């Protein structure tokens, strides 16, 4: 199951 | 055994021709189980598996929903590292993302991975404590401080110790014949001379798996490292694994040379001769 | 920035038999960036059937594909993998041995 949260470099 | 689940991302600005191309692929173990392609027809991510596909529609819509949005962040990615290192708009680059967990023989949480390359070299990695950055370059270090602030070491953790781990147990589980099985490799030799006074000595290990093998000669019990050809283990295309090794065998020394294969299929480590 | 050549190696499935079906792949691997072109050719002609895995990266992030086809191998019947990538100045053609 994925991350389910936005991550921005 | 012990157990991993892993996703591996990666983001391919095409500048001038449309959106950058995303692949994610998604394993257990050596067993690929999902993938999502950007360039491809259905939009939605699709199992790659048997034991995936009886999930249900609320498993593959959500993980859609949620592979379009990793697809989403990867596309500002590649506009946020563009301005980092200062770039032009004409070139195209890479972003490559993984994340996942280990679980060991006891099926509790070991160890978990969350890090980015940019181009192909690191770019930043959570460290082992799941608490703490590494950043090589002095660009990455805007995006660790940003991630410090906004605390998503503390948020990856949760997944990594909590939900990855569970849902490695849930697949492990619902794929046992898939995942728990172990393929013992099917070996043989062949002889090939290369001119009058030596010949080529090849040992095969095939239709394996997991992938983890180890393949030595030996030349009266010493260990030939230097004089071994070894290739890389490669995918038969069926789920299994291939690999060889070889060694120069000079005339009338066939006996003098053993094959040693390692693998967790094996009731036993093998020892092979020409005989 | 990073270029890393592909490492190509030819090779069936199954051990080959004249006459009895199998699929000939071209793994393709180490290889940075990810743009490449994987031919598989029967007697020096491209073969049209022929599909790949989707892409993965190994841990040094270099990535790999397997390029795969149907064929039912013959005594005379010649196959090889002919890759470009930014790495190689001309098309790199690796020959299918019946024994590597
Ligand atoms: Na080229």
């Amino acid at each position: 199951l994925l991350f389910g949260k936005p991550v921005y470099v | 055994g012990s157990h991993s689940m892993r996703y591996f991302f990666t983001s391919v600005s095409r500048p001038g021709r449309g959106e950058p191309r995303f692949i994610a692929v998604g394993y257990v173990d050596d067993t690929q189980f999902v993938r999502f392609d950007s360039d491809a027809a259905s939009q939605r991510m699709e199992p790659r598996a048997p034991w995936i596909e009886q999930e249900g529609p609320e498993y593959w819509d959500g993980e859609t929903r949620k592979v379009k949005a990793h697809s989403q962040t990867h596309r500002v990615d590649l506009g946020t590292l563009r301005g980092y290192y200062n770039q032009s708009e004409a070139g195209s680059h890479t972003v490559q993302r993984m994340y996942g967990c280990d679980v060991g023989s006891d099926w509790r949480f070991l160890r978990g991975y969350h890090q980015y390359a940019y181009d192909g070299k690191d770019y930043i990695a959570l460290k082992e404590d799941l608490r703490s950055w590494t950043a090589a370059d002095m660009a990455a270090q805007t995006t660790k401080h940003k991630w410090e602030a906004a605390h998503v070491a503390e948020q990856l953790r949760a997944y990594l110790e909590g939900t990855c781990v569970e849902w490695l147990r849930r697949y492990l589980e619902n794929g046992k014949e898939t995942l728990q099985r172990t393929d013992a490799p099917k070996t043989h030799m062949t002889h090939h001379a290369v001119s009058d006074h030596e010949a080529t000595l090849r040992c095969w290990a095939l239709s394996f798996y997991p992938a983890e093998i180890t393949l030595t000669w030996q030349r009266d019990g010493e260990d030939q490292t230097q004089d071994t050809e070894l290739v890389e283990t490669r995918p038969a295309g069926d789920g299994t694994f291939q690999k060889w090794a070889a060694v120069v065998v000079p005339s009338g020394q066939e006996q003098r040379y053993t094959c040693h294969v390692q693998h967790e299929g094996l009731p036993k480590p093998l020892t092979l001769r020409w005989e | 920035m990073i270029q890393r050549t592909p490492k190509i190696q030819v090779y069936s499935r199954h051990p080959a038999e004249n006459g009895k079906s199998n699929f000939l792949n071209c793994y393709v691997s180490g290889f940075h960036p990810s743009d490449i072109e994987v031919d598989l050719l029967k007697n020096g002609e491209r073969i049209e059937k022929v599909e790949h895995s989707d892409l993965s990266f190994s841990k040094d992030w270099s990535f790999y594909l397997l390029y795969y086809t149907e064929f039912t191998p013959t005594e005379k019947d010649e196959y090889a993998c002919r890759v470009n990538h930014v790495t190689l100045s001309q098309p790199k053609i690796v020959k299918w041995d019946r024994d590597m």
